[PDB]
């Protein structure tokens, strides 16, 4: 298929002609883009992309476009040693429609395909032209993404396919699996593919019953299928005791857990998917690999030489108590209980941050510190850690301020970013979605730092790329490789609340917070970590039993899981104070005896 | 309001009572008199607690046969009072 | 003079690890049981070394000294996170005679006694508290720089009161900021008069009376939550 | 002269290297002036000798501190063949002649 | 005396947790509810059980002077009269008719207000409550919550200096520990 695009796009350039596209976001088109672009850059001519919002006008597209060159009949595009320019529209239907249906950068299209034109806006005669430009873009189908109207489409050609086919997806991820695999102990080959065959059955399957009108968060694309295989050829590459196939398999239902148990809501679902996956693991090979694995997990800290892989029970025990121990040694503490269920959302944190580039997400109330164990986790990390600070003066300009001196704290210094926290009160001004969003997809923003700041920002970054060793006469190689370098540096999480209905409203009102980030469920409180701190607090069975079973039995008409923390405080006081009162009544009653004696 | 302020009374005496041992500071308790009158005061008190126990027993048993000589015409009008009450919700002007 | 009764005891000890030694020796001849016995080499690894953490007590001592020395404004304790407790937790970790030998002890001692303040947010009213809370007396931390005074005092054991100074002076943070927006924001502004038929007369009323409630809100959000309010209190 | 600042390198240098002086030495002076100026002098005369500096100051090298349980900041060490040789601390350029003499 | 209470230790336990869980939860589900949650107090795992924790509440005496403040002698007012007595998070009075408020407004007598939520004075009279010490009340919620009190609507105890105060607005508002607050709603 892929083929005939090539095809396609080689004619379509050689004749200087715009072109469009439909498919899914997800399907690797932007690295159908990126692959085409960065095989006919090759100094022949440049280049652009431009991703959108709602809140995007004509005004950003002038602005954007208008960065850079002054040529005759006024100030105008001109391929000064080049051809053309090109510029690319990431998201199509992404801007806001008024309540007629219409969008003013369809406008200024209008204007600019008609008469190569352009007005700027001050009050004047200010009145530019076009000379070599070239418009592409993609979008997926109608849901929830706007219909094109026939004035656009007929100065457009475009095509459709539809969602690849199982002998594609064998194709591809098998061959990545050929290359890893063969690259050490290949003896596996055929046990492999069949995995990777269960993973497409389990796929067909779980699509089959579930479907994504379910939840607006349920989603299957070509690209988690992607991060998936990542996560397989994540594995220590080493690992040289091929002893058992059951091995890589244990880990491979572990990123099968990682990608789907976050996710699945209904308990039934993860019943289902397991129940499937097991089916598909017998169906397959082995007696026992993967029955159960509640336990089971390829951690990191522990496991390399003086790393302080799989390991055990205890073992993370004492390191999560050493390292919380270290915390509270510079930091103030935090000693909300290292339950298995606390340790195993460390270890999420833990594999989200080995994962660079991209970010996650946190939809989980408050009240537990979610963003302290954030800060643990952050900490055995070692890596940077910031937080925006709110004021009444919750101006663009102070989270710009912001964000500038986090560009020289991140470009100067050299090293690795702060990893960012952002909850659903700290912003308040919708409008600082957009840079978020900006933030999310390319990781910094046009005229944020303008031209001069764009050289004074990688006056350094150039030498020490000199001493790594891209060479100088490229420049462009040189900025992508900074910008790069930005986004190996920068992580970000973002903490919602799973009952507000506007998350949904805010997920189709930006499209990077959905595909960048990862879902995660956070989800009824595990049952057991709830008899683990009740148990745990008579250090101030039945009765830990007994109160959980309270809140088990409160369901049938209303109930709230997180008055069951505070009805956990609210007990614990009541013990205290109970038994407190009982000692001043024993004394009360002692010293009558004491007086009756005497 | 008469049991009322008498079970009020009581706690004047369970102050007098962990006073006997906390005024004096468990010193010097022996050659005090004030304390022999607290525990005559505490006998007062046993009598006083014994005359809110008849008067508990024999005027709310005789208040329980006044108050059911009406009680079932008042949970009557009681309901049809909140009835009439959301006759409101169907017609606006219909508050009373 | 600990060092010398040292040296007698550990040459009588060396004598020891000799004979020792040769006991060794004597497994390796014929088999016996080596491990059933606790020898450790840690006594003459000292033997031989103790020169090498005695010089590095020198270096953190010394940076000690040369911080003694350094002048009130050169000296760092507060922007400086831990050089010293830093360097004692080292001594810490080295081994058990190290730790307990009172060299190293000595400096440990003074380690976990020594273990910001020279931020834009401290004034002149937080130094003076700092002498005041930390009972010392020398026109020092409320003169313009600090050294070789909160050494004098223990910087770890008061640690806390020099926290708390810097919590309150993070606190007083705002007013070093906000209050300064009345002062420059009012004193760059003129009364503006302007000609009504033969008459000039105040306008652009609305600038100077957002002037003004600004100023006012500064001054009622100052005189609210912190105690700072003395800062510009007069204001 | 060698100067690195990684516990890792810092053994490989050891595994491929057949005898090492390793020179720890901080950015500041202690009792006496430093032998950075002498210690050039012997890398350049003894080439057969991976010479190595070292400086304690580094965060990243207070690995290789802890590691070597280097506590002096003035250290030079002796290895051969991945062991320890010999240790001295202290500008000691005479020890540092001898060590290097006897490497 | 000392032998009703060398085995009241022991039987405190368990039906304590059972009047904890109802007092902090089910305090305006349905009083049908509540009586078949009693039934259901969990028996088998609750292992006295004729000490119901209706009177370990309080006494006779507590009751009877709230009644002379006017509090009905009806068994719904009287837990009603024992959830005002727990504090922690501050109450909802669901009153669908008048002397619920009446009787708290009678039981509290001393230091005291009442705003309106479209009040122009609502902030100043916010700032004069929480400074004085003192009681408020709020009726005409209009079945919703405003967003400047929430950070007073939660325990945002900030501390500030030797003080804790709280943001209220844009002015930064001094707390009071005398300071109590209550809202009242109908439907």
């Amino acid at each position: 298929h892929t083929t005939r695009l090539r095809y396609m796009i080689d004619i379509h350039l050689q004749r200087r002609k715009p072109i469009l596209f439909i498919g899914s976001a997800g399907t690797g088109k932007t690295a159908v883009v990126r692959d085409y672009l960065n095989s006919t850059r090759p100094e022949q001519v440049s280049h652009k992309t431009i991703n959108f919002s709602s809140f995007t006008d004509s005004l950003a597209l002038q602005k954007n476009i208008e960065s850079m060159v002054e040529k005759k009949n006024g100030r105008n595009y001109g391929s000064a040693t080049n051809k053309v320019l090109i510029c690319f529209i990431d998201d199509f239907n992404m801007p806001y429609v008024d309540k007629y249906g219409t969008q003013s950068p369809i406008q200024l299209l209008r204007l600019i395909l008609d008469y190569g034109s352009i007005f700027n806006r001050e009050q004047l005669e200010e009145r530019k032209f076009l000379q070599d430009l070239l418009f592409f873009g993609c979008l997926n189908q109608k849901s929830g993404s706007f219909t094109v109207d026939l004035r656009l489409q007929r100065n457009f050609s475009v095509f459709s396919m539809y969602t690849p086919s199982s002998d594609v997806i064998k194709t591809i991820f098998g061959s990545i699996l050929n290359a890893h695999l063969s690259t050490i102990d290949d003896k596996a080959q055929k046990m492999a593919f069949k995995l990777v065959e269960a993973t497409y059955f389990t796929f067909d399957k779980i699509l089959k019953n579930f479907p994504s009108a379910k939840r607006f968060h349920y989603q299957f694309n070509f690209r988690e299928l992607a991060r998936v295989c990542e996560g397989i050829c994540r594995t220590t590459p080493g690992q040289y005791s091929g002893g058992d196939q059951g091995k890589l398999v244990r880990l491979w239902a572990h990123e099968m857990k990682r990608t789907f148990e976050d996710r699945f809501i209904a308990n039934e679902h993860v019943e289902f998917f397991r129940r499937y996956l097991t089916e598909a693991i017998s169906k397959c090979i082995g007696e026992f690999p993967e029955t159960e694995n509640p336990i089971a997990e390829p951690l990191i800290f522990t496991g390399f030489v003086a790393a302080h892989t799989q390991c055990t029970i205890p073992v993370l025990k004492r390191v999560l108590d050493d390292k919380l121990e270290e915390y509270n040694e510079v930091k103030a503490q935090m000693n909300l209980v290292l339950f298995q269920q606390a340790m195993e959302h460390v270890s999420r944190i833990c594999r989200i941050l080995d994962m660079p580039g991209n970010n996650a997400l946190l939809v989980g109330v408050g009240g537990s510190g979610k963003q302290s164990l954030c800060r643990l986790s952050t900490f055995i990390n070692g890596f940077e850690i910031d937080q925006l600070v709110v004021t009444a003066s919750f101006t663009i300009n102070d989270l710009r301020n912001n964000l500038q001196e986090i560009y020289k704290k991140i470009a100067k210094p050299n090293s690795i970013a702060r990893v960012f926290m952002i909850t659903d009160s700290q912003i308040k001004e919708e409008q600082f979605l957009i840079p978020i969003n900006d933030m999310l997809n390319s990781g910094w923003i046009f005229d944020l730092f303008p031209k001069e700041d764009m050289d004074s920002l990688v006056s350094g970054v150039r030498n020490e790329a000199k001493g790594e060793g891209v060479d100088v006469n490229n420049l462009t190689a040189l900025t992508s490789y900074f910008l790069d370098k930005i986004r190996k540096n920068l992580k970000v999480v973002l903490c919602f609340s799973p009952v507000g209905d506007t998350m949904r409203i805010r997920s189709r009102k930006f499209p990077g917070i959905i595909n960048n980030t990862s879902i995660d469920w956070f989800h009824p409180w595990p049952h057991e970590a709830l008899i683990d701190v009740a148990f745990r607090f008579l250090e101030e069975q039945s009765i830990s039993l007994n109160m959980a079973k309270v809140h088990s039995s409160i369901r049938y008409n209303y109930t709230t899981p997180k008055s069951f923390l505070e009805l956990i405080d609210f007990y614990k006081k009541l013990l205290t104070e109970k038994r407190e009162t009982i000692q001043r009544q024993i004394q009360r009653y002692e010293m009558g005896l004491n007086i009756l004696a005497e | 309001k008469k049991q009322n302020e008498y079970a009020v009374t009581l706690d004047k005496l369970e102050s007098d009572l962990l006073q006997s041992l906390s005024e004096a500071d468990p010193a010097t308790i022996l050659d005090n008199t004030e304390l022999i009158q607290n525990l005559d005061k505490t006998k007062k008190t046993t009598i006083e607690i014994t005359e809110q126990q008849q008067k508990a027993k024999v005027t709310e048993a005789e208040i329980n046969i006044q108050r059911e000589h009406y009680r079932v015409v008042a949970a009557e009008g009681s309901m049809l009072y909140f009835l009439v009450i959301s006759l409101s919700v169907m017609d606006h002007m219909y508050q009373y | 003079n600990a060092y010398d009764t040292i040296m007698v005891y550990y040459h009588k000890l060396t004598a020891i690890e000799g004979r020792a030694l040769e006991y060794n020796n004597l497994e390796k001849l014929f088999e016996l049981q080596k491990s059933n016995y606790k020898q450790l080499k840690d006594c003459m690894n000292d033997l031989k070394n103790l020169k090498t953490m005695w010089d590095a007590i020198a270096l953190i001592h010394f940076q000690y000294n040369d911080w003694k020395t350094k002048p009130w404004r050169q000296i760092k304790a507060d922007i400086l996170l831990d050089t010293n407790k830093t360097l004692g937790t080292q001594i810490k970790n080295l081994p058990k005679e190290i730790r307990n030998f009172k060299g190293y002890n000595v400096i440990v001692e003074k380690v976990k006694n020594m273990g910001a303040l020279h931020s834009e947010f401290m004034e002149d009213r937080h130094w003076s508290q700092l002498k005041q809370i930390t009972g010392t007396v020398f026109d020092h931390n409320s003169l313009s720089f600090y050294f070789e005074d909160i050494l004098a005092l223990n910087l770890y054991k008061y640690e806390n009161t020099v926290n708390e100074i810097v919590d309150v002076a993070q606190k007083e943070a705002k007013i070093e900021k906000k209050l300064k927006n009345i002062e420059q924001w009012w004193s760059k502004q003129v009364f503006e008069f302007t000609e009504y038929k033969e008459t000039k007369t105040f306008a652009s009323l609305d600038n100077m009376m957002e002037v003004l409630d600004q100023h006012s809100l500064d001054l009622m959000g100052m005189k609210s939550q912190g105690k700072y309010v003395e800062f510009f209190y007069d204001r | 002269y060698i100067e690195i600042t990684s516990t890792k390198q810092f053994e490989d240098i050891l595994e491929k290297n057949e005898y090492v002086l390793v020179d720890f030495f901080a950015s500041w002076c202690g009792p006496c002036k430093i032998l950075a100026e002498q210690f050039e002098p012997i890398k350049k005369d003894h080439k057969n000798l991976t010479i190595v500096k070292v400086n304690i100051d580094e965060e990243d090298l207070e690995s290789i501190v802890e590691s070597h349980n280097v506590s002096s900041l003035p250290h030079v060490f002796l290895y051969h063949k991945k062991t320890v040789v010999k240790q001295f601390i202290g500008n000691q350029k005479d020890q540092l002649w001898e060590m290097a003499k006897l490497s | 005396n000392v032998k009703f209470l060398k085995e009241n230790i022991k039987s405190m336990i368990g039906d304590s947790l059972l009047a904890s869980a109802f007092v902090s939860y089910i305090g305006a589900f349905s009083a049908k509810l509540r009586l078949e949650l009693w039934k259901n107090t969990w028996l088998p795992d609750i292992i006295t059980e004729g000490i119901e924790p209706l009177k370990i509440l309080t006494t006779e005496a507590i009751k009877s002077k709230w009644k002379n403040e006017g509090l009905p002698a009806d068994p719904m007012s009287l837990e009603n009269a024992a959830i005002i007595t727990a504090c922690a998070r501050w109450p909802l009075i669901i009153d669908p008719q008048l002397q619920g408020s009446t009787w708290i407004r009678g039981k509290q007598g001393e230091n005291l207000t009442t705003i309106s939520l479209s009040q122009p004075k609502w902030l100043g009279a916010l700032t004069s409550s929480i400074s004085s010490g003192r009681a408020v009340l709020i009726e005409g919620i209009q079945q919703e919550i405003d967003a400047t009190l929430d950070p007073l609507l939660q325990r945002a105890v900030k501390k500030n200096g030797n003080q804790l105060q709280l943001e209220i607005g844009g002015d930064p508002i001094d707390y009071d520990p005398n300071f109590k607050l209550f809202l009242m709603t109908k439907l």
